[PDB]
């Protein structure tokens, strides 16, 4: 038998149960992405904690990060999206980047995950 | 004048030219007469006891206008591969149903005419409803947007679980197990339908308990759990006593049965929830008594129709492989009234009508029932990136325990929504997808060896 | 030790030689098993899926007694006349039911086990309730002695009618034929199941007329009088808004329907109804979907027993000689259930298990649903001076008006009643009973001629 | 793109093909354009900024699809012995408005569009309320025939009558002068709009004196009487 | 003052201009809940007017976008943040989620600049 570690042991939501992401990974997701006519767009933020309330449902704090320019109305190649996270992560080096994509028929995001921790 | 006697039905409540309006409800029956009766006097026979009408002349009839106020019969089409069943349609003006209520509709259509002496059988299959009778019910709480929106969960479906033994357990040992599963990486967890209060647990000595572990267990990894709370009772009293402490302690979500504690109760605690901020979980029980054989009863896709419209956010609506009865294109016919908002006839998918929606929130569908890892990657190909998947015995049989039983059935999840974003087909390849993620975990090669071929195949009942 | 994995239901779940306790719940099934599965494997699954366990083995089963809280078969016996059925026993612990709801039992025993793939077919018969289960709940609020004190009624049975066409009329007009009928000799009143409030009628209004036409025909003939007021509504509050109103204006009676409104409304009215010293008649609408067919749902004497515990006063229990189905040798078996204070078993008329109800207060029987003056002295031979006899279109059908068709129905009864304790045999006789009461009163010859050859005779369906 | 700057009007709220469905309100209007003005652009501009719509281009509508949630202008007639005025046709869609308030509906239709600049004269006269959207409200409380009944009155028009010096008169003697109109033969009696409660006529006792004849004046003739 | 006579078969016009108050009759009135002095003392504010915004377009916007956008325009440096006339309650988008919504983005605009925020 095994024992899980429960001391420092954060996880990240989608896609933090794998083994660590590296390029040619990241390229083939944002493929997908474009073929289907989405927008993609950026966030940073330094801390990733949330809070709570005494007696109010549905209620947290710690959801809204920083958008980083305006989203990319247009956007056709993988090559300029590829190239914004090196200005971001030479601006900000000690915070963290996540990468969104929007709907506009429906009104709802569609994809997340984590590319750099400081 | 006013004759006393006896006449036909066929004589007033047959009328094969009429045209329908936009303001009507239509229904289908499928009927087998008795010996010695024909085809056009029962399906007359049908429409005139469920509208007005009755088995003689009354004197009282010719102080009303009586051509705005009855229902008729305009088609009838026979079955093929038999010799004694049919189809009808029947068409009901708006003027005879109380706005707001569904435990009127029911009352003024299957109230009596399933008992009649000239019938061996009946079955409803479908039903019409316009969009001017839609505007007066309030529909979901929130729908499914905002409920993504409040958890900031997108991408992937989610994951939860339920408690075994049945009964048996006690208030504190309930309270441990719960935090082993959602220190794991599952999302929710849940009771069990007949869980509500009993001599060996109270209700008031579990609510305490759950919290207190919810709150550690969500502190150590950084993400939002829930617990679906049991709320069914047998007052109308004691079931707003029990919503209120949920409240009070923080709680996002409950749990009601829909078909056992009537039409009645269900919409006083959706009116509550969304007055209050909550999310309400519907669990289907009893329903196998209406449904299964197929010439006697009510189809599910017509007991689906009415819960959008009374109110809640989660559904069951069962698994294609499993340990219960169902079919896959019947299921793919039904589950798309339930999320779309525009959908076309189709009667290769068992859909009658025409309906729309008008900018109504959709509902969520779960599956659950007799599931294990090796069936992942056909229930992703199936239901799509918005559903809800329970896994009861799955996590709790594990060799290892509870906690290395979670961290196998997310690595197997994750593992198949990255291969389908990169142009391989799931169905064909679906047992390479789950051989290569088992070569760097070892809680899932541990379990993969203690179910391999546990397979159910039957027949199936309900043809078509 | 642990040993995961899978094994057999017969290995745990059936026990052939155990002894009953006085504290225990029984149940009878009848099941069609699949082809390739022992008998003995089909019976010991619906008892390990309705307490406690599932598919695979679990290590939480450690930590309590397992052999307290399980059910068990201990007998299985084969049907005669056919090869694929038989009948299984069941035993529950007393510890695993809540006291005093209805809706946890029903959730318990029917809940799921209705739908597994490996039966074809399934059907409930006779349920036993322990005296120390059933003195947790309330019974009805008043009773048979009772009713008859305060209404002052005693010798005969009771009469009623009910109001036709079932939808179209206005306020004034619907409160104006209450008089007519009332002043003929009659004694109640009813509504109708699928009125509640419409365009053309709100209920505001109507109890209004209706009250103020109660009164004017009191005073004339010196007799009390009384009539039915729907209270179904489509949420708690609205319900629970129109008693109040009736007991302002000091109406005695009250009416609802307890298998579309559900369970948990029925208790609150039942318990509202004892606080506040009014009566209640419970009409049972959509049972035939549940009823009818012989190898698929639930008996009606299961349905009934229910009601006695949930609470109420009068039902609906049909007739023999009507439109809709029925049978004399059932329909006299479960009357008892409603009716008497020890029942013993016979095999005869359905009856498995031996009852006692440790003295709570019967209902009374209702017979409703197509009869005419000619079928009168058949239906006091069968239920007794203990019933209620309604006739809906056989008083507003008369060729002369409402007043002049309550005296024929008035007259044949007293008649049939006098003619009894006389010494007098009234199955051989009694077309010469009528045709002699029709020689002195001019109003009942001109009814036995409108209806003379009508009769409803056809096949039937469960056949015991 | 973004391409933020000013544009027209008439290049998004005018599309003089479009087919009317059946869940959709309508309205007209007649209009004085200023000097200088084309009709269109009027007729396109009054449309715009009642539903969506300002003076600039913004980047948050990228975000959402405006092609169901716009108002337009499909008709343009004028008028018959002038030369400066015209009639415009809108149409709306039915999720702009919240269901079972009058409020809500004549804030999104009369709000600002009366106070333009580029605009003298502006007149509403019409409506269509479709049957998808009355059907959210009440209505009257009783109607015609439930009242009717009520009164037990057939055949013939109602009659009555108010007191008529204006304000000045006691309690007592306002309550005096009901039964000598009420025993005459009349049906009802009214009050007046602009009484209340005043320094020299409270309303506490003016009920009670009124309530007081209402009784002795029906029982002297036998009829249903009221205020 | 004007309930009929605005109707009359006899004129052609009428337009009211002014009107006179007597100390005697505003003294029963309670008048501004407020005012000035007590606003600008709770608020901390002084030497400069003020400044707002609104959010547009004006309907089709989600709650979650709706609350996304007000933090961004309270983070800049302005001091309130409008509604709009015709939003109510519709089923694009609710009240009371909107406010909830609403709420978590003031707090965090707040804490970053160290002044006194408002919607
Ligand atoms: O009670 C049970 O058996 C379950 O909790 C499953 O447990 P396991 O997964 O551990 O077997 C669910 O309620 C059934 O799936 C009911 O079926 P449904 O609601 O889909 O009809
Ligand atoms: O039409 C009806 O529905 C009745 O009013 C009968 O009216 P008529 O006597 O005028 O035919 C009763 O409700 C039926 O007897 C119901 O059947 P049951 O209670 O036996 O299920
Ligand atoms: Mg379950
Ligand atoms: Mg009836
Ligand atoms: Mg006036
Ligand atoms: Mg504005």
């Amino acid at each position: 038998m095994q024992v899980w570690n429960p001391i420092d042991n954060p996880k990240f939501e989608t896609l933090s149960y794998l083994p660590p992401l590296t390029d040619n990974q990241i390229a083939r997701e944002i493929d997908y992405m474009l073929r289907n006519k989405w927008i993609p767009c950026l966030e940073f933020d330094p801390s990733g904690t949330i809070t709570t309330l005494p007696g109010q449902p549905g209620y947290y704090g710690g959801r809204y990060w920083t958008m980083w320019k305006l989203p990319m109305f247009g956007c056709n190649n993988a090559g300029y999206v590829l190239r914004e996270i090196e200005h971001c992560k030479n601006a900000y080096p000690g915070c963290f980047i996540r990468v969104l994509g929007f709907d506009n028929i429906r009104q709802v995001q569609c994809c997340a995950f984590i590319v750099h921790k400081p | 004048g006013f004759k006393a006697g006896v006449k036909d039905y066929r004589l007033t409540y047959y009328t094969p030219d009429y045209e329908t309006k936009d303001t009507d409800i239509l229904a289908a029956f499928r009927m087998t007469p008795q010996p010695g009766v024909p085809p056009e006097e029962a399906g007359a026979a049908v429409a005139a006891e469920s509208s007005t009408g009755t088995w003689t002349t009354v004197w009282t009839d010719g102080l009303t206008s009586l051509d705005r106020y009855k229902g008729r019969c305009y088609d009838i089409e026979p079955v093929a591969g038999e010799e004694n069943q049919y189809i009808a349609y029947v068409a009901y003006p708006l003027d005879l149903f109380e706005e707001g209520s569904v435990t009127n509709m029911f009352t003024s259509i299957v109230g009596n005419v399933f008992g009649f002496k000239a019938l061996r059988a009946l079955r409803l299959e479908d039903l019409r409803i316009p969009p001017a009778y839609s505007k007066t019910f309030q529909g979901p709480p929130h729908g499914i947007q905002v409920e993504r929106d409040k958890l900031n969960k997108y991408g992937r479906p989610l994951l939860g679980c339920t408690i075994k033994p049945k009964l048996g357990l006690s208030a504190k040992n309930y309270g441990r197990a719960v935090y082993e599963c959602l220190r794991g990486g599952l999302d929710f967890t849940k009771d069990d339908e007949n869980v509500n209060s009993q001599p060996f647990m109270r209700w008031r000595d579990r609510f305490l308990f759950v919290a207190e572990a919810i709150f550690k267990s969500q502190a150590e990894t950084g993400e939002i759990k829930g617990h679906y709370l049991n709320a069914t009772a047998g007052t109308c009293e004691e079931m707003m006593k029990r919503a209120q402490f949920a409240r009070e302690l923080g709680m996002p979500i409950v749990m009601h049965d829909y078909l056992t504690g009537g039409f009645t109760a269900n919409t006083t605690l959706a009116h509550y929830c969304r007055d209050n901020g909550l999310l309400l979980h519907i669990h289907r029980a009893m329903h196998a008594v209406i449904d299964r054989q197929r010439n006697h009863g009510i189809h599910f896709r017509v007991l689906a129709k009415a819960l959008r419209m009374s109110g809640g956010d989660h559904i069951h609506s069962g698994t294609v492989v499993g340990k219960l009865e169902g079919e896959r294109e019947v299921t793919l016919g039904f589950v798309d009234l339930l999320r779309d908002d525009y959908i076309e006839k189709d009667r290769s998918r068992g859909i009658y009508f025409t309906q729309d929606w008008v900018s109504m929130p959709g509902v969520l569908p779960v599956a659950s029932g007799g599931i294990h890892v090796w069936h992942m990657p056909a229930l992703t190909e199936i239901f799509g990136d918005d559903s809800v998947l329970q896994f009861g015995g799955g996590t709790l049989g594990h060799p290892w325990g509870n906690a290395p039983g979670a961290v196998a059935n997310r690595v197997a999840l994750e593992a198949c929504v990255q291969a389908r974003n990169e142009g391989r087909d799931l169905a064909r390849e679906g047992n390479d997808i789950i051989r290569e993620a088992s070569k760097w975990s070892p809680e899932l090669a541990a379990a993969c060896e203690v179910w391999k071929e546990i397979k159910f195949v039957f027949e199936t009942i309900d043809t078509l």
